[PDB]
């Protein structure tokens, strides 16, 4: 997250914190997630992709720092891995960035919500705010582009909804950008999602419900001038979400 | 001039 505040996982309960384990056994960071029932994160596939195996992640929940322990943190390993059937990565953008990971602990136990742990509602479907409604994004992803580390602390920041239209325009993304995308950017360019912040909630209040409106997908560079960050528009995948996690 | 999601410009 470049610009925004630092802030913690009681302002964002649901916020995931997704691991692989290596082979040597360092773990490292992968991507954030959102926990949307007490078995269920969802996140996008991007980030597993290239290693799609499930035994090889770990996720954490309740957890405001990257790389040290967080009281009351719970730590989950990776029951299933469910990836979007339709995912395609081509010269810019992920289509169907989307994967639901269900956890369970190594006791067999899913998360126990607590002050620190909680779930964000799904919106309802094809249901999005206006373009310029400011929204939430939250990550442990770089600070600035060039950094070489993430930031130990969870961060978040506010971007305004940008209309499809505007996305579209030669000037910003152009084709790229479809109907199953959102984008949202700061007037200035100068907040944004960055490297390490895909897979993370966009969150928009609609109504007055916190609802998962965005999952962070893709964009060109941070917080740039005519490049706004683009979002898996959740409120377009409902019927592959409930399939997937009536189960 | 290439561009990957993410990182830079180009
Ligand atoms: N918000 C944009 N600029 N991003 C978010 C996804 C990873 C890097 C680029």
């Amino acid at each position: 997250i470049i610009g925004g505040e630092f802030t913690t996982i009681e302002n964002q309960p649901w916020f995931a914190a997704i691991y692989r384990r290596h082979r040597g056994g360092s773990v490292t960071y992968v991507c954030g997630g959102s926990l949307i029932s007490p078995c269920w994160v969802i996140s996008a596939t991007h980030c597993f992709i290239d290693y799609p195996k499930k035994e090889d992640y770990i996720v954490y929940l309740g957890r405001s720092r990257l790389n040290s322990n967080t009281q009351g943190e719970m730590k989950f390993e990776v029951e299933n891995l469910i990836l979007h059937k339709d995912y395609s990565a081509d010269t810019l953008a992920y289509h169907n960035d989307i994967a639901l990971l269900k956890i369970r602990s190594k006791e067999g136990r899913c998360a126990q919500p607590s002050r620190t742990i909680q779930t964000i509602a799904l919106p309802s479907m094809y249901n999005d705010p206006q373009f310029g409604t400011s929204c939430e994004i939250t990550g442990f992803g770089k600070e600035q582009s060039t950094d070489y580390l993430y930031p130990e602390q969870l961060k978040m920041t506010v971007v305004k909804l940008i209309s499809h239209r505007e996305c579209q325009q030669p000037h910003y993304y152009g084709s790229e950008v479809t109907t199953k995308m959102l984008c949202a950017a700061d007037p200035q360019w100068k907040t944004d999602s960055c490297q390490g912040d895909s897979g993370g909630p966009l969150v928009c209040s609609l109504q007055g419900r916190m609802t998962l409106t965005g999952i962070v997908s893709w964009g060109r560079g941070c917080a740039l001038k005519d490049k706004p960050g683009v979002y898996t528009r959740v409120s377009h995948f409902l019927p592959w979400i409930r399939s997937h996690t009536k189960e | 001039c290439p561009a990957y999601s993410x990182y830079l410009d180009c």
